[PDB]
RNA sequence: GAGGACCGAACCGACUAAUGUUGAAAAAUUAGCGGAUGACUUGUGGCUGGGGGUGAAAGGCCAAUCAAACCGGGAGAUAG
RNA sequence: CAGGUGGUCAGGUAGAGAAUACCAAGGCGCUUGAGAGAACUCGGGUGAAGGAACUAGGCAAAAUGGUGCCGUAACUUCGG
RNA sequence: UUCCUUGUCGGGUAAGUUCCGACCUGCACGAAUGGCGUAAUGAUGGCCAGGCUGUCUCCACCCGAGACUCAGUGAAAUUG
RNA sequence: GAUGUCGGCUCAUCACAUCCUGGGGCUGAAGUAGGUCCCAAGGGUAUGGCUGUUCGCCAUUUAAAGUGGUACGCGAGCUGGGUUUAGAACGUCGUGAGACAGUUCGGUCCCUAUCUGCCGUGGGCGCUGGAGAACUGAGGGGGGCUGCUCCUAGUACGAGAGGACCGGAGUGGACGCAUCACUGGUGUUCGGGUUGUCAUGCCAAUGGCACUGCCCGGUAGCUAAAUGCGGAAGAGAUAAGUGCUGAAAGCAUCUAAGCACGAAACUUGCCCCGAGAUGAGUUCUCCCUGACCCUUUAAGGGUCCUGAAGGAACGUUGAAGACGACGACGUUGAUAGGCCGGGUGUGUAAGCGCAGCGAUGCGUUGAGCUAACCGGUACUAAUGAACCGUGAGGCUUAACCU
């Protein structure tokens, strides 16, 4: 999973 | 439904003349301007006929003052006083809806002659 | 909704339905009894019995209307030479449906459909 | 006031003399035979029970046939009750015909509405559809949200959802009576009444003004 | 059956040629204007020396529709296009002096008797 | 979506409490063979309501 | 009868949308899309090796593995 | 396993054509069926009056589309 | 590239934080890590109009494949 | 060892600190129209331009365009414009790698529902012999909006301008239910035209395929844009408020005793559901009236004979329907198919013949064909049976009859 796409 | 056709067969007009699509027909209708009562004429080409007994109708198209006007008449309605054919036309169809996109000399209809 | 509608779709489109009932009506005219499913046999009466009504008056135009609906000259010949004179004094009801068991491969309810004087 | 049991024959049109067409529904009201009278001593309320039509004698059960033979009337297709007012009296065996409505001006008609089967929320509750384009993923006639988050954490009762539509008892009120034809057992009311052609209708005088 | 963004023809000699309906008046969430109804319009096309100019915000009454009118016997009168007559914003009186084409008998009211008198034909 | 707890063998038998099959009660006897068959169906030996309908 | 010319099939690509997303498929189908005589495209063989290659440059690609491939050893690294 | 894989052969009617439609020689109906004719999803057809008012955005859909001839503006590196 | 800022003025619209033209107060442009123009090109970013339409007002009906029922075979994630 | 997130869309629900509609007091309230406070939550409470915007400014309406809560409601319901990892550029900061609530173009949105819940629809058993019907109605839900024009009347009030209260009539907007008679949409199951090609030996006539090949009309059903109906009046008890009589307090005082008014809120009146209302109700009708054996003795068990009223199953099916269910019918029959007559639609078939060089035209001929429609007709299928369901229905008291 490419978790860094989640906008923080 | 013998019941409904008995109720409808006693309301139908008995002197409706013969016409077909393509004919030029003058229709005289009752108008009431206030409380006196007159007849007015609508003369044009029959473009559609619906046949349902008491629910019969026909559509008349005419050009009025440079404007296209269509009128659906209920045939057995007592507003319509008389129907009269002025000219018999020769067409191949039952519905002349293609006359809506034609104007002037493109809208001529041949007389049947036979 | 479905109110007052006629005809069975039978999980086909319309041109497959028409080709299937032309073949089935030709096989019933040929062999005079076939085995099919029960809904196909019920939908076949509204196909086969008008052809037998059409064959009760012989004319060139009725042969051509039967050829247009069957596309087989052997079927039109048997309709107009044999089946017409058989049923000449019968007002409808030319076939008869007999229910039979279930098809082994899919549990389909099967039925025979025959002609009445077979 | 009591009413009558009829049958929907269908719709037609009546032309009037000034050239106005009136849409009418034709209701056949044959004579209603009173089969039982109820009162406050035995039943706790005042009412009559009527029947109409006919039935195959092999389709009438023995309890129904004994109930019709005790009254002395012929067996109809069903049984309906009407609450009596104070000062109205009838006797068992009396026939009531459509000339009861000869001076009635407006009526209420009750029938069983037409069955639509399982209906979605667009048809059943006039819900708005979502976008036909612009990215919509498989959600064109779906109902949308059905509640709120953790508070309350449930769906409320009476939430408008898909389900059985139609096929239920409906009353239309205050319909103009156009014509009462006693010779052919007819009653003509203006407008449309619930149900399909051939269904049973209950025609009462109007409760309002 | 006129709603917003509908283009209408102009049936008088006020100077305008094309108008656009920008409000159907007389009620909240009101959808349509048939024959006889006042609408608010803006002028899209005009003749070079008319009474009105392009971009004016005026009132108008609908006199002809393609959807048509209905008669108490069930009859229908349809037309080939949609037309309106321009009115003053406050007096709601006609701007032009002639009327072109036929009109119907739904305009027969105290508000629009100058239209009824000026019309070449009333159907 | 999936269960959060394992359903019991009791809830499984309660769900399967409508799964039982219906035996045919109606076996008719044909009036010339005397053999059983379904109602409104032909027999195994090709009779129906007293007559030989298929000679097979 | 020139052209990194033009329209357009094969052939090579991958811009949009729907679908699928325990897929028919660990990157696809459908309908539209770009190039299509050239800095084109492709079969057969060969050469370049891991702090190394190759890169019309994206830290891209080097056997579904890449800001240092894989396999075996040091090795039971070390882990407040 | 709706994906991938180089070369060779190239009929008829229409067509500029190895495009497309229908056919020949040749080969196939793609290894679950049978019913019914609900919501809702997928792929399509048609739509009164209106006509981008939808939306972040004319996304998607609709539309245009061939041959011959007449005719064609600003601008320009004189080719367009 | 401009924070203040939707700067101010003109145009286009009934109504324009976007666009186009212009001003100059350039927080914080500028000359080969180029300045400023520029025909032709672009599955490039933005904006306006005509055609066209189920995008929409406001959805209706139809045709197919599923969903439903009968027979056969028969998964999965999760689970104190 | 993961509680997805700004705005919109769909769908809401609640509060009341009320935007409109209803009722009142004061006004520096002449009337119209305002201000301000008190009561009141039944219903209702814009469309567009700009922008990702929520807001805001603006255009034009409306009776009015309410303020908040609900994970700043709602992504296992949708979008993905804002924000937005990896690409790239600008301004700027740093020698630099790089950095920036500075900007800009681009940038993968998974889940077949076990449980609670909600919407619908069935099976079981209970309701005390069984069965078939019609009800009463504890309780529950739906619904409740409003403009304008006219008469009272150019009356009240006002210098004039202007312009009412109360009350009555009509006609609209939004919303809801029903229906298909009318106007229309659809109508791949009816008719016709037509391009290409293939076939039926050939001419003629037809059929397959090309999105139903492209089209033009259209039956029934379904339907809205079509056309009928609706919100009530009335009654009870009240909110704020206004009062009658009346003392404590010789007066006064709406209140403490007694008495009356008083609103879209409340309870009813309108519509629907409703006896699993386990408190399981009522009324009407219908069927069943044989003999033995044993045990541990009681609402006992077993045996042969009996099988009702009614039901279910099977079949033909439906304006009923996902499946169940519900409705009509099964030869004492119109239930479906077919057939017969009518209708409706399309629009003058084929064959033959005559005119023409020919394509074509004309006569036969408003012809032929015609789905779901209407009225008829036992020609086809709806079977003689079998199956479930029993054999008078507990105990105690009370009142009448014997
Ligand atoms: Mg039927
Ligand atoms: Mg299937
Ligand atoms: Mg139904
Ligand atoms: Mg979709
Ligand atoms: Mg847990
Ligand atoms: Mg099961
Ligand atoms: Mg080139
Ligand atoms: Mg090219
Ligand atoms: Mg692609
Ligand atoms: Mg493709
Ligand atoms: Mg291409
Ligand atoms: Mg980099
Ligand atoms: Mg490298
Ligand atoms: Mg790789
Ligand atoms: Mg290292
Ligand atoms: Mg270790
Ligand atoms: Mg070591
Ligand atoms: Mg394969
Ligand atoms: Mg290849
Ligand atoms: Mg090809
Ligand atoms: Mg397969
Ligand atoms: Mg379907
Ligand atoms: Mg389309
Ligand atoms: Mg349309
Ligand atoms: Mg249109
Ligand atoms: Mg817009
Ligand atoms: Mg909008
Ligand atoms: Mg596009
Ligand atoms: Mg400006
Ligand atoms: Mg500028
Ligand atoms: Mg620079
Ligand atoms: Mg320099
Ligand atoms: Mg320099
Ligand atoms: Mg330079
Ligand atoms: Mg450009
Ligand atoms: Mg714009
Ligand atoms: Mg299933
Ligand atoms: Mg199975
Ligand atoms: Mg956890
Ligand atoms: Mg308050
Ligand atoms: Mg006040
Ligand atoms: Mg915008
Ligand atoms: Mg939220
Ligand atoms: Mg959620
Ligand atoms: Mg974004
Ligand atoms: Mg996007
Ligand atoms: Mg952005
Ligand atoms: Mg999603
Ligand atoms: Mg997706
Ligand atoms: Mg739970
Ligand atoms: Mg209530
Ligand atoms: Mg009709
Ligand atoms: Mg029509
Ligand atoms: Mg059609
Ligand atoms: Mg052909
Ligand atoms: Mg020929
Ligand atoms: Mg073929
Ligand atoms: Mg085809
Ligand atoms: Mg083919
Ligand atoms: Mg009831
Ligand atoms: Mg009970
Ligand atoms: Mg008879």
């Amino acid at each position: 999973g490419i978790f860094s796409i989640f906008v923080i | 439904s013998n019941i409904i056709k008995q109720l409808e067969q006693e309301q139908m007009k008995q002197d409706v003349p013969s016409f077909r699509p393509g004919d030029t027909v003058e229709v005289k209708v009752w108008v009431v301007e206030g409380s006196k009562k007159r007849l007015q004429a609508f003369e044009g080409v029959v473009i559609a006929i619906r046949n349902r007994g008491l629910h019969s109708a026909f559509t008349v198209r005419k050009i009025s003052n440079g404007e296209g006007v269509e009128r659906v008449f209920q045939t057995h309605s007592p507003v319509v006083d008389s129907i009269s054919v002025k000219r018999r036309g020769a067409v191949r169809k039952a519905k002349l809806y293609y006359l809506r996109e034609r104007t002037g000399k493109a809208a001529r209809i041949k007389e049947r002659l036979n | 909704m479905r109110h007052r509608k006629s005809g069975r779709q039978l999980n086909r489109n319309s041109s497959h339905r028409q080709a299937m009932f032309r073949n089935m009506a030709g096989s019933l005219v040929r062999h005079e009894i076939i085995k099919t499913t029960l809904p196909k046999a019920k939908e076949l009466r509204r196909v086969v019995e008008p052809l037998i009504t059409l064959a009760k008056t012989d004319s060139v135009a009725n042969r051509r209307l039967a050829f247009a609906r069957t596309r087989d000259n052997e079927i039109v010949a048997k309709l107009f030479n044999e089946l017409g004179p058989r049923f000449a004094s019968r007002a409808g009801g030319y076939t008869r449906i007999l229910k039979c068991g279930f098809r082994a491969g899919d549990n389909a309810p099967m039925a025979y459909i025959e002609l009445v004087d077979r | 006031m009591i009413g009558l049991v009829g049958k929907k024959v269908g719709m037609t049109r009546i032309f009037t003399e000034d050239g106005v067409s009136i849409p009418v529904t034709v209701i056949e009201v044959e004579a209603n035979r009173v089969t039982q009278v109820k009162d406050l001593a035995n039943d706790g309320y005042r009412a009559i029970q009527v029947t109409t039509g006919a039935k195959k004698a092999n389709r009438v059960t023995k309890p129904e046939a004994g109930h019709f033979a005790k009254a002395g009337v012929e067996a109809g297709r069903g049984l309906w009750e009407f609450r009596l007012a104070e000062g109205e009296e009838f006797t068992v065996g009396q026939s009531i015909s459509v000339e009861l409505f000869a001076d009635v001006k407006k009526v209420d008609v009750t029938g069983t509405s037409k069955g639509k089967g399982f209906a979605g929320t667009v048809k059943r509750w006039n819900f708005r559809t979502q976008d036909a384009t612009h990215g919509n993923s498989l959600s064109h006639r779906v109902p949308g949200s059905i509640g709120q988050n953790q508070t309350p954490g449930k769906v409320f009762k009476g939430k408008k959802m898909a389900g059985q539509m139609g096929n239920e008892r409906v009353t239309v009120q205050s319909l103009d009576v156009v014509r009462v034809d006693a010779e052919r057992n007819l009653l003509l009311v203006k407008g449309a009444v619930p149900g399909a052609t051939g269904s049973d209708l209950i025609v009462k005088p109007a409760v309002k003004a | 059956m006129i709603q917003e963004q509908t283009m209408l023809n102009v049936a008088d000699n006020s100077g305008a040629r094309r108008v656009m309906c920008i409000k159907v008046l007389g009620g909240s969430h009101r959808r349509y204007a048939g024959v006889g109804d006042i609408i608010k319009i803006t002028i899209k096309e005009a003749i070079p020396r008319g009474k009105v100019k392009k971009g004016d915000v005026l009132k108008a009454v609908v006199v002809r529709t393609k959807k048509g009118v209905r008669r108490p016997d069930g009859s229908v009168i349809r037309f080939d296009g949609n037309a309106c007559v321009l009115l003053n914003n406050n007096s709601e009186q006609p701007i032009g002096t002639r009327i072109f084409g036929p009109v119907t008998r739904e305009l027969r009211s105290e508000k629009f008797m100058k239209i009824i008198s000026l019309a070449p034909e009333v159907l | 979506a999936v269960q959060q707890n394992k359903p019991t063998r009791s809830k499984r038998g309660m769900r399967r409490s409508h799964d039982a099959l219906t035996a045919v009660t109606s076996l008719s006897v044909d009036k010339t063979s005397g053999e059983k068959h379904l109602r409104h169906h032909i027999t195994a030996d090709g009779y129906y309501r007293g007559r030989k309908v298929i000679a097979k």
